């Protein structure tokens, strides 16, 4: 029980102990179980998620036992899928691992909703016939479909989710909330309230803040002139010879503290969402909060979001910076009522009980209040569509004859040779040479359909062939390894998903999203 | 050894190709080849190195050494796949090669339950390249040295067979980096040396007089509190993986945030303040392992071009990867051609060429020694110090050079700046 | 000047630079846009790193050109 805790540690400092509890109760289905997919259900599994169904119709090839680090010689014959799943089960006693001996065709006609089952379906190594038909099926269904796929040194990664509202960011540095320059009254009172070097930078700031605004009703918004001699002004605050490495930092600081307080492009977009502003019983539990947010803002939240209520750490007195730190915690706490009010007076005018939000979701959503985001993905049918097409980001990219986008063109024209042939871009030794031309005569045939006036360096088209569709391991591991963590993101609707196509280029060692 | 098991491996090297390394000849021989003769050492194996381990075995490396200096432990069993919970307690590198070499039908794996600095150059100029999954920062400025020791300079010119290329691997969260190393040619360790953060440092100052941090609190009851106290008896060191260690620490720290009212330790957290843990998972490790196996691929077989000495990568928003050619600075304290002709003065002394040293963001070495023209001008590396932990005297004697320094395993190289 | 110094996550926000200001001011402009500690950022353009010590000059910094933020790791 409490050995499990030993066991993810490394990974709970990531996603703490909730993520976990997410991901220990999802359901993965991977569909095709090469390299990739092993790969990817691999980087799964370990984590310990709940459980996973690999649907695999095809038999071990030999050359499938030679890229594959859960296949051996001994199960060459057997069912791809049954055999992969034994070498995977064996990586994490607490997953449970099942299987299917069916292809996805198979399903997808005697019983697609199968994949409901499913909490995200992640499939590899699909033709174009089937990726487009299940895209769909899945779509309709609401089920995150992940299509992944490795062809000689290009990796590519599709992602299909409608709509994916995610409150815990976890940001990469972000500006702190300490709100000087429209502050609250509590902080105003600590301010007012006011062992030289044991204080608070912040308040340090605020004093001689407080000043600038008597001499001038100023506010240093004004840049470069300003801010730098409102530090000159800070200097002059020295006691007579001694230390005053706070008051040194809050100088440094002075280059930020000043405005911290903004509504983020971002959440306004959110706010400004038709989701957010037309209200039912069906909406889900995030948008109302958001619109719960803005009731905040419009209300008692005077024009900003809720206070986050934390403060960085500041060379200060122990006593004094506690203090300083429950003023923003009170706070926020406050305002997090505040839109705890908002939160069930809508619930209210739509059925559902009050308590149908927990104040976990609450108290987490309002410290990450800046931090929402939301992403939509186009279905997969929009990008293959005629009309729909957003032509205008592959040509835009295009100008640069070596921009990954390239490796996109290749597959599709790739798939297009192979709906066309029934083989791939030279798989034999000596369909190379013959193939160099029907390939081209493809790329075009594409880029022609779509109307894409592109240029496309010959040498695209030999190398392709001379992939001849092989998965080199090597790079269906990487693959697997970005795959594996986006399958997270959802799962634990914990961090943010790359949006649209994703494409590994191995010969440059380079990478790019696309498209939204 | 079967059919069509290489197949994944022979379009690459039985085909020629547009973007194919200059130095590229299309071969059916190529592969058995590399199977064969390629001498490929694995620094690590954890996280990185058995990720490093199956790819380089499954692109066609048979000839694998891995080195390790660690035992397996059960937080290891999230992320490093070649581990079980029975294999607990064993040799890493032993397991690691244990179960590779059977998983993978002939792989020859040989494992080394050593640290890299046990061996000498005799040792490393074995192998044809050589990969880094290591969790310091020492090691990789370590084995950066032991690297470049190997170049053979024929007055003033580079034999091309006396380098070994060192392919790096980063890992730390959802961000990884990799990089291509061709000592004397590209950008060694010690040349990017401050693209490393600067490690969070808290002054004493706080840690005892003025908490604020839960932080601040368990690194006080470790720090200071157990040197003191001498917790489980005298001289006995602070066994950071001992439950009973950090249940203790993490009591102490308990009572010490009560004292000033700090809230927020949590065990978890005592353990992450005492071992300075780095939190990780599988997908990171994957991604970067899987890069660098590449690049070694690459570099083995020139199928082609190898990566740039460079790649940084990124989960946490979408996924990023910005891939740069770093530039090798010309005055390397490492992989410099000739001295550093460097003088930090001319009157000034001494205490000045230590501080310099130790301090300089471009050298940030780790209690050095100094070397004269030979007298040992002291070296805190016990008793030999002690003769010297002592001026102007010889702050002259040194006339105006080639004073000669060598940090504790800094570097496995000894320094030459004038 | 207006140039745009792609952060971390490829973010890449625009700042406004004269051909004069001390590399050590262009990541001022980064951390007051993003938050992000001077201390800890390591600028690249066209494989030089910049040194917060010189000029954007110092380094042929012009119009639309492309700064990256970037980072080297030690975990394994
Ligand atoms: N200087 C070194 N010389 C030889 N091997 C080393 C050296 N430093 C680290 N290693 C080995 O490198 C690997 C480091 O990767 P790993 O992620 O497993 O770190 P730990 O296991 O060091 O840290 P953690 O507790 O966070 O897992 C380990 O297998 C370790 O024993």
């Amino acid at each position: 029980k409490l050995l499990k805790e030993q066991k993810y540690d490394r990974q709970l400092r990531l996603w703490g102990d909730h993520g976990q509890e997410a991901l220990e109760s999802a359901h993965v289905c991977l569909i095709n179980a090469t390299a990739t997919g092993t790969e990817i259900l691999k980087n799964l599994v370990l984590p310990g998620i709940g459980s996973f169904t690999i649907i695999d119709g095809n038999q071990v090839s030999g050359e499938d036992a030679g890229n594959n680090f859960f296949l051996q010689r001994s199960s060459i014959g057997k069912n791809r899928a049954e055999a992969a799943m034994e070498f995977l089960q064996e990586l994490n006693s607490d997953v449970s691992g099942s299987f299917v001996e069916e292809s996805p065709e198979n399903l997808l006609d005697n019983d697609p909703s199968f994949f409901c089952r499913f909490t995200v379906v992640v499939a590899t190594q699909l033709p174009e016939s089937t990726s487009l038909r299940l895209a769909d099926v899945l779509w309709n269904s609401q089920i995150p479909l992940l299509i992944c796929r490795t062809y000689g040194l290009v990796g590519y990664m599709r992602i299909i989710i409608k709509e994916h509202p995610v409150i815990e960011s976890h940001p990469d540095n972000a500006l702190e909330d300490l709100r000087l320059d429209k502050p609250f009254p509590e902080l105003r009172e600590h301010f007012q309230s006011y062992d030289h070097s044991h204080t608070p930078w912040i308040v340090i700031i605020a004093k001689y803040l407080a000043q600038w605004y008597s001499e001038t009703n100023g506010r240093i918004p004004k840049t470069y002139k300003e801010k730098e001699d409102f530090r000159d002004l800070i200097r002059q605050g020295i006691l007579k010879p001694e230390d005053e490495e706070n008051f040194e930092e809050a100088i440094k600081n002075v280059n930020t503290a000043l405005n911290t307080t903004q509504i983020p492009s971002s959440i306004e977009d959110i706010f400004n969402d038709d989701r957010c502003i037309n209200i039912t019983k069906q909406t889900p539990s995030f948008w109302i909060l958001a619109r719960a947010l803005k009731e905040f803002v419009a209300k008692e939240g005077q024009g900003n979001l809720p206070v986050r209520g934390t403060i960085p750490d500041m060379i200060a007195d122990s006593g004094k910076y506690i203090k300083l730190q429950n003023v923003y915690r009170e706070k926020a706490k406050k305002d997090a009522a505040a839109v705890g009010n908002h939160v069930a007076k809508l619930l209210q005018s739509i059925g559902q009980a009050p308590e149908s939000i927990s104040e976990k979701e609450l108290k987490l959503l309002c410290s990450n209040s800046a931090f929402l985001r939301v992403v939509r993905c186009r279905s997969l049918a929009e990008e293959y569509g005629l009309d729909t097409i957003n032509k205008d980001e592959i040509i835009s990219s295009m100008d640069n004859p070596d921009n990954e986008i390239v490796l996109y063109l290749m597959l599709r024209a790739v798939d297009r040779f192979h709906k066309q042939q029934g083989r791939y871009p030279g798989v034999s030794n000596y369909q190379v040479e013959e193939d160099i031309g029907k390939l081209k005569s493809c790329l075009t045939g594409f880029l022609q359909e779509y109307g894409l006036s592109v240029m496309v360096k010959d040498d695209y088209v030999h190398e392709f062939c001379r992939y001849g569709a092989a998965e080199p391991h090597t790079i269906a591991a990487f693959l697997g390894g970005a795959a594996a963590q986006e399958v997270i993101k959802i799962i634990t609707k914990q961090f943010v998903i790359f949006n649209n196509t994703y494409i590994y280029s191995g010969m440059s060692q380079t990478s790019a999203t696309f498209q939204l | 050894d079967w059919e069509g098991r290489w197949n994944h491996v022979k379009k690459f090297l039985e085909r020629s190709g547009p973007f194919t390394h200059p130095d590229f000849e299309p071969s059916t021989e190529s592969l058995q080849f590399l199977l064969d003769t390629c001498k490929v050492l694995v620094i690590g194996a954890g996280g990185l190195g058995c990720e490093l381990l199956k790819n380089l075995a499954l692109s066609g490396f048979r000839q694998i050494h891995v080195i390790d200096m660690d035992t397996i432990d059960v937080s290891n069993l999230n992320r490093q796949f070649l581990f079980r919970p029975k294999d607990i307690g064993r040799p890493k590198a032993e397991v690691a090669a244990e179960f590779l070499n059977d998983r993978v039908p002939n792989c020859n794996v040989v494992p080394h339950f050593n640290k890299i600095q046990d061996f000498n150059d005799t040792f490393y100029r074995q192998f044809h390249i050589i990969v880094c999954g290591l969790d310091s920062i020492i090691a990789r400025r370590w084995i950066n040295g032991m690297l470049i020791s190997l170049l053979n300079y024929e007055d003033g010119v580079l034999d091309p067979s006396s380098i070994v290329p060192l392919i790096d691997g980063g890992t730390e969260g959802f961000k990884g980096n990799a990089r291509v190393i061709l000592p004397g040619m590209t950008a060694c360790i010690e040349c990017t040396l401050e693209l490393y953060p600067p490690q969070v440092n808290f002054p004493m100052a706080t840690i005892a007089s003025m908490p604020r941090l839960p932080e601040h609190c368990i690194e006080y009851v470790r720090m200071l509190q157990w040197p003191k106290e001498q917790p489980f008896g005298e001289g006995v060191p602070l066994d950071g993986d001992d439950p009973e260690h950090i249940q203790w620490i993490f009591q102490k720290s308990l009572e010490r945030a009560s004292q000033y009212n700090i809230r927020g330790v949590t065990y978890r957290l005592t353990q992450g303040v005492v071992k300075r843990i780095i939190p990780a998972v599988a997908s990171t490790n994957a991604v970067i392992a899987a890069v660098c196996a590449t690049e070694v691929f690459k570099i083995a077989t020139s199928a082609y071009i190898p990566l740039n000495n460079y790649l940084v990568f990124n989960d946490v928003d979408g996924l990023y990867t910005y891939t740069f050619e770093a530039e090798r600075k010309e005055n390397c304290p490492a992989c410099s051609q000739l001295p550093q002709n460097i003088q930090f003065s001319p009157s000034a002394k001494l205490q000045e060429v230590l501080d310099y040293l130790t301090n300089s963001a471009s050298l940030q070495m780790k209690s050095p020694a100094i070397t004269a023209t030979n007298r040992t001008l002291y070296l805190q590396s016990v008793t030999s110090i002690e003769e010297r932990t002592r001026k102007e005297l010889g702050l002259v004697d040194g006339q105006e050079a080639v004073a000669d320094v060598t940090t504790p395993q800094t570097v496995l190289f000894k320094l030459h700046f004038t | 000047m207006l140039i745009k110094v792609k952060t971390l996550t490829g973010k890449e926000i625009e700042i406004d630079i004269e051909p004069t200001d001390k590399v050590e001011r262009i990541k001022e402009r980064v951390e007051e846009k993003e938050g992000i500690p001077p201390q800890q950022q390591r600028l690249i353009y066209s494989g030089k790193q910049m040194n917060d010590e010189k000029t954007a000059a110092d380094y042929k910094i012009l119009g639309g050109s492309v700064l990256h933020l970037v980072l080297a790791l030690r975990g394994g």
